[PDB]
């Protein structure tokens, strides 16, 4: 409720400030009390940055910040209540906020773990990603009205960089910390990462995330191979490996959880430039999410395992869809339903950059091959019926929307007829028809009346089954 | 018997922002003066001739939409009886063309100079033609609303009117006491040509929808302070409203002196001289007098208000902060001022509020003050006609003055604040404005039912200009157009304003728009889902349903539509040039969705919700009125009999109610030149016939009005008296005095039945019904009233040819209301004689089925012209005035129903 500027004045800005440095300097010390309370901590520190008034990560500029008790108070005051006449002697304990960016940095790129960097991911960042958001809009690069942005300068120095550069590091810091068996601070992170993503640049994409999506799926691709090979060989020796693979599983789903729900708000910031203007790095990645979609609509053990995460970490995934409703401000199968599924909400959202991709004449190709899928031939055969049924291709002049749907695909500045070749149409038609399949197959499971369990004769005869 | 089609030009109308009217306490002045001077008129751009009138017209009432109306259309200046004109050859008023003799009598020609003259005391309406008199006038009219300067064309035309001053130079001299319009332009506003009443104007990229638009009234400008009759002053403070007074008196020399004001023996504008300033008690009694009555006004005030004042702090007043004027500085008087230094002293918005709201109550009762002296309203400054440019209550004031007067105003608070007394803001009380009418409030546009889709993907961007209430989705065929959108189940539509989607009610989703936003409206009719977008994002309910509403049933289809209220302007895009939609791409393209128009050679035809009340039929299954046909009898005639079907039961509407039959009766064309049996010879020959009306009892007479309408009656009028009626007389006289005709018109005439109940201290209640007959000769243009069998002191006289409809209107107050009888008096025939020339000669009563009961209905559709007029206004200089040019030709084919004079 923006209450902050008007609550948090003088001595509740004292208290705070107290808080603050105390929470802070929690970090030199190694405890497992100081573990089990580090989060709690860093919830309550978020918290506080985004409803401080001031900025106690800039204080050089705080002459400027008016919300302050330096300058609402005369240094007459501040001497009856103890006060170090100084900012910057507050409490010293908490670094700038360049000088945390640069330790962030240097984490990441040394690839440290959660275990030397503790105190970082569980205070630290969070207290970051509520701080930086705060401060942009009220620094420069924000949208300023006439007279009070000229006046005053902007005591904070926040720009799209900060967030920028925040975000990379923290994906980096997650992909260091991909493989490891236990991870909890995952979905704290994503959560308090969220609100930064939206300055995101493009150039995130190409830089951090295809390389992180490109190891997801290839970890999924062996472990599905793995998945193939057990059933192959079936025994009780089969039975054993199965938990291994479930816990491989259950791994990249928490991976998963982690990174997705920021890839989503990227995406969703960029779906109009990535539609507008064709982007084959956005194209790569819709290959690779479909890849990752196909293998979660194939294995049984993925699903239930993703289940499980959700369940039992408590994931609500309404906020990761929703967090947009929310800063607007306006029984199980809610509790978990597979439209949540975070895997195909980013596969629904990206679609449509793989039906840019396809070209409306190659409509009817993509549905046989849609049948042929339902059909179970493979990607290759597939792939070789589309290319020698080429000549099945939609005619324009024969129906008048193909006619107005080449005028925008032709609209479209990167699409030339010259680059469309017939690898090109038999690759892109049979990865949207695979896509299209699974999905139909999510949305009408036919799970109905298959294991009822409204235990009819029980219900009507219980006292004899007892 | 059969409709009549013929080809006819459209008609434009348009209107400079003056707007001036009389009222009780009102500011303005009463008369006003303008000219119009034409430049290019072509007789004959079409087979019809051309449009031109000039004249005067009320804000209230004329709202001459394009294409069909009254008659056989070309709807212009005094085709209704609130607009009055002259054409050059005629004076113009309710659809009637009355000659009217001037020099050189011509139809209006190039080079042709009009001079309107308004005076609202009479009142009266007066032209002059190139400086010779037009021995004609409008009086006696009604002075319901505001008055504007108004000329209605056709193609063909181009025009200049003339305001005075720099907006134009006039020709001829205005008569003495007539004021030009220029100085009627309000402060807030500039001055400038308009349509009146527009639906639609063109816009970059194309047209764009308008909803109604906010007018003036003539009591706004009457200054309404508030009631301080009862003044009563604690003792604390009499003494210090003087103390009050000096100060103020004090901070006025202060801004005198820094705007560069000296020692004045005497008062003048222009030589920058105040006697006031020279010091506290020096300053005249004149101004002592003026002021301490404002200041009393003032504490009056704070205690109307519920505010609490009283010596909180002797201190305060013992000591004070010192204010100096720095040493350096200098003025006439010698004597430094000295007011409460108060920045230590902290003011919050609740009193600046206050502050605000004792500003306006302080320049309202200057105004009326000031008025009941004698002053008026003017743009142009001039003391010895007792003229300013602010003597207009503060909500049309300048900003500048609202904030010198609010300063001064919080200046005085905070004096009173280091004074010390208390100040107790009092709690916020709401009120409803009720500007307009429910109808008048919201315009509905939706496309034509032929468009109906029962199938498949359908997309379409509505992009909002305003940020206010407007409604955009789906709606099915039969959407009443006086219903809001989404209230009933006739429509699914979003209403960003609150964020909010509404189907049978409201529910919260999605977002308020910005200005210039656009919304996506999508329609999938295969998975039965509505889908909207803003600037290409899902809008979302308050949970993750990313559909609007779900379930829908196709049934007879679905139509796009959008509502916008007051001040609101919208731009529907049906994607007849898909390249033209924004967000299309975003989102719907791949999901398989198409533009609405996408393959459509010609643009949508839209209809909009049209608030002209028509009567229209009582529907059989009319929830809360039925009507009764009743077979005559030996001892009773055929009958008509209006039911309260929800009387005395929750969800009642008691409302007034206005009924006609559907038939009239017309005068003749030429009027001649001047036991109980019908006499043969007298009832053949007579040409007077007669209907009645029972009120039964348990119906309130006084709630009961009956008589007859003219079929250009649209007044739907909750609060309706006879008062109410519109009425004219058109009075021609020789070139010197000597009035030869006076002609009286109005669309209504009626008696109020408690003109006929006897007077009654109590016992209002009669078991007796009141049986009112009604008798018009269709010979003389003659028409009479009884009571019951009593002669009534009322009579109209009418001209030949016109038409009348036997009409009630009445406040239904028990369950049997009245009973058309449709029978016959003594050597008087009955109504169907009249009506049907098969029985002009048939003294037997009876009620054909074409006979029935209408009711008005106060909005119903039309169309909307798929081409509109290009009308170009530019002000081509001082000396010229101000240019209105049509030149592209436009007809339309119209339907003419005869028996409504309608098309």
């Amino acid at each position: 409720h923006q209450f902050g500027d008007d609550v948090i004045l003088d001595d509740v800005q004292v208290s705070c400030y107290r808080t603050l440095c105390s929470i802070y300097s929690l970090g030199t010390t190694k405890n497992t009390y100081v573990e089990k309370l580090r989060p709690a901590l860093g919830e309550c520190l978020a918290r506080l940055a985004a409803a401080m008034p001031v900025a106690f990560l800039e204080p050089q500029l705080n002459e400027y910040n008016a919300c302050s008790v330096y300058t609402t108070k005369s240094p007459r005051e501040r001497a009856i209540l103890g006060l170090p006449n100084s900012v910057e002697e507050m409490c010293p304990d908490i670094p700038v906020l360049d000088r945390l960016m640069a330790d962030i940095g240097g984490l990441a790129e040394s690839g440290a773990r959660y275990t030397e960097m503790p105190h970082v991911i569980e205070i630290t960042l969070p207290m970051l990603c509520s701080y930086l958001p705060r401060w942009w809009e009220r620094g420069p690069e924000a949208p300023p009205p006439a007279l009070p942005a000229g006046a005053p300068p902007p005591c904070t120095a926040v720009t799209s960089d900060h967030l920028n550069s925040l975000l990379g590091n923290i994906l980096r810091i997650i992909v260091n910390n991909l493989g490891i068996d236990e991870a909890t601070w995952m979905k704290r992170l994503a959560v308090f990462a969220q609100p930064i993503v939206s300055r995101a640049r493009p150039e995130l994409l190409h830089s951090h995330f295809i390389p992180t999506i490109g190891r997801l799926r290839k970890r999924a691709g062996k472990v599905v191979a793995e998945e193939e090979q057990l059933r192959l060989e079936a025994k009780a020796e089969a039975e054993e490996g199965e938990l291994l693979v479930r816990d491989e599983f259950s791994v990249l789903c928490r991976d998963l959880y982690a990174l997705y729900p920021l890839l989503i708000r990227y995406v969703d910031n960029n779906r109009a430039h990535w539609l507008t203007e064709p982007n084959a790095n956005a194209e790569e990645l819709f290959r690779m999410v479909g890849e990752i979609f196909i293998y979660w609509s194939k294995s049984h053990n993925f699903k239930r395992e993703e289940q499980n995460f959700v369940v039992q970490n408590e994931i609500n995934n309404m906020s990761f869809l929703t967090a947009d409703s929310k800063s607007k401000m306006a029984r199980r199968g809610d509790r978990y339903s597979v439209q949540t599924s975070l895997i195909v909400a980013t596969l629904k959202k990206m679609l449509p950059i793989g039906l840019n991709m396809c070209a409306p004449t190659d409509q009817d190709l993509i549905m046989l091959a849609k049948t042929r899928y339902a059909l179970k031939d493979t990607d290759e055969e597939v792939r070789e019926f589309l290319q020698n049924n080429l000549h099945l291709q939609g005619k324009v002049e024969g129906s008048p929307s193909l006619r107005w749907q080449m005028a925008l695909y032709r609209g479209l500045p990167g699409r030339e007829e010259d680059a469309d070749d017939p690898e090109k149409i038999v690759r892109r038609v049979q990865e949207v028809s695979a896509v299209l399949y699974h999905l139909e197959q999510t949305e009408h499971p036919y799970k109905s009346k298959k294991a009822v369990w409204h235990k009819l004769l029980s219900k009507q005869r219980r006292r004899a089954v007892v | 018997l059969l409709l009549q089609t013929n080809l006819i030009n459209y008609v434009t109308s348009i209107r400079p922002n003056i707007f001036v009217g009389r009222a009780e306490g009102s500011t303005q002045y009463g008369k006003w003066y303008f000219e119009v001077m034409v430049d290019e008129v072509v007789p004959f751009l079409t087979a019809q001739a051309t449009h031109l009138r000039v004249g005067w017209a009320l804000t209230e009432g004329y709202s001459p939409y394009p294409g069909g109306g009254e008659g056989w259309g070309g709807n212009g200046v005094g085709d209704d009886l609130y607009s009055y004109g002259f054409d050059g050859l005629h004076l113009w008023t309710g659809h009637v063309a009355r000659p009217v003799t001037s020099p050189g009598q011509h139809l209006l020609a190039p080079e042709d100079v009009v001079s309107c003259c308004l005076d609202l005391s009479v009142p009266s309406i007066s032209f002059r033609i190139n400086g010779c008199p037009v021995q004609g006038v409008f009086e006696a009219f009604n002075l319901d609303g505001l008055f504007f300067p108004v000329v209605s064309f056709s193609a063909g035309v181009k025009v200049r009117f003339l305001l005075g001053g720099r907006h134009g130079e006039f020709k001829f001299l205005p008569p003495p006491g007539y004021a030009p319009c220029h100085e009627a332009v309000l402060p807030r506003e500039r001055l400038r040509l308009e349509p009146i009443k527009e639906y639609r104007r063109e816009g970059p990229r194309g047209p764009h929808l308008v909803g109604p638009s906010r007018c003036l009234s003539h009591t706004d400008f009457v200054p309404c302070p508030v009631d301080t009759v009862q003044i009563v002053l604690p003792p604390h403070l009499e003494r210090i409203r003087e103390k009050l007074a000096e100060n103020i008196h004090e901070l006025w020399a202060l801004t005198r002196i820094e705007q560069g004001w000296t020692y004045g023996p005497v008062r003048d504008d222009n030589k920058r001289l105040h006697p006031c300033l020279v010091n506290f008690h020096s300053l005249p009694e004149p101004e002592r007098n003026y002021n301490l009555q404002m200041s009393g006004e003032t504490l009056k005030t704070l205690l109307a208000l519920g505010c609490h004042v009283g010596m909180a702090d002797e201190k305060a007043e013992d000591n004070l902060k010192k204010t100096k004027l720095p040493k350096t500085y200098m003025m006439s008087n010698g004597y430094k001022p000295a007011p409460l230094d108060l920045s230590h002293v902290r003011l919050t918005p609740a009193q600046t509020t206050l502050v605000d709201r004792l500003a306006e109550n302080g320049h309202n009762v200057w105004a009326r003050d000031r008025v009941a002296q004698g002053w008026s309203y003017s743009a142009v400054q001039d003391i010895p006609a007792r003229r300013n440019p602010r003597l207009v209550p503060y909500r049309l004031l300048d900003e500048a003055t609202k904030r010198s007067n609010r300063d001064s105003l919080c200046q005085a608070v905070r004096t009173l604040l280091g004074y010390g007394y208390n100040i107790e803001p009092p709690d916020q009380e709401p009120s409803q404005v009720e500007n307009q009418s429910r109808w008048d409030r919201v315009r509905i546009f939706r496309a034509e039912k032929s468009y109906t889709v029962q199938s498949g993907r359908w997309y379409f961007e509505f992009e909002a200009v305003t940020t206010g209430e407007m409604r955009v989705g789906w709606a099915r065929p039969e959407l009443r157009p006086d219903v809001e959108l989404g209230a009933d189940e006739l429509a699914y539509v979003f209403n960003g304003h609150r964020g909010q989607r509404w189907h049978l009610g409201s529910e919260p989703f999605g977002r308020p728009w910005q200005s210039g936003d656009v919304v996506g409206c999508m329609i999938d009719l295969t998975e039965n889902t509505i889908i909207f977008t803003l600037n290409g994002e899902v809008l979302m309910s308050d949970s993750g349903s990313e559909t609007a509403f779900r379930e829908i049933e196709i049934g007879d289809g679905f139509l796009p539509v959008c509502s916008l209220g007051p001040g609101q302007v919208g731009h529907l895009n049906l994607g007849q040039d898909v390249s033209s939609l924004r967000f299309f791409a975003i989102c719907g393209l791949q999901e398989g969705f198409e533009p609405f128009a996408i393959n459509m050679q010609r643009p949508v035809t839209t209809w909009f919700s049209k608030s002209l009340p028509q009567f229209e039929p009582v529907p059989p299954e009319h929830p809360h009125y039925e009507v009764a046909r009743m077979d005559g009898t030996v001892d009773t005639p055929p009958c008509l009999r209006l039911a309260h079907r929800t009387w005395g039961s929750q969800n009642s509407l008691v409302e007034m109610l206005f009924l006609r039959l559907s038939l009239p009766v017309q005068f003749h064309q030429h009027f001649r030149c001047t036991d109980n049996r019908d006499d043969p010879e007298i009832i053949l020959n007579t040409t007077t016939y007669y209907y009645s009306v029972r009120v039964f009892a348990g119906q309130e007479p006084s709630c009961v009005w009956v008589g007859w309408v003219t079929p250009d009656y649209h007044q739907h009028d909750m609060n309706f008296d006879l008062s109410k009626v519109r009425a004219v007389t058109v009075t021609m006289g020789d070139e010197q005095g000597n009035v030869h005709s006076s002609l009286k018109c109005s669309n209504c005439y009626m008696v109020w039945g408690g003109d006929f109940v006897s007077p009654g201290q109590q016992g209002r209640i009669s078991h007796t019904d009141l049986v009112i007959g009604c008798l018009v000769d269709l010979a003389t243009g003659l028409m009479t009233f009884t009571a019951n069998g009593k002669e009534s002191n009322t009579f109209f006289q009418v001209e030949p040819n016109t038409k009348l409809f036997p009409a009630v209107f009445v406040l239904p107050t028990h369950q049997n209301v009245i009973q058309f009888e449709l029978g016959k008096q003594k050597n008087i025939m009955p109504l169907s004689a009249a009506m049907f020339l098969s029985e002009r000669k048939n003294p037997a009563p009876q009620c054909p089925p074409r006979l029935e009961v209408q009711m008005l209905m106060p909005v119903s559709w039309s169309r909307m012209p798929n081409h509109f007029l290009q009308v170009e206004t530019r002000r081509a200089g001082e000396r010229l005035g101000w240019a209105v040019q049509c030149q592209d030709p436009l007809t339309m084919m119209a339907l003419h129903i005869p028996e409504e004079n309608r098309c």
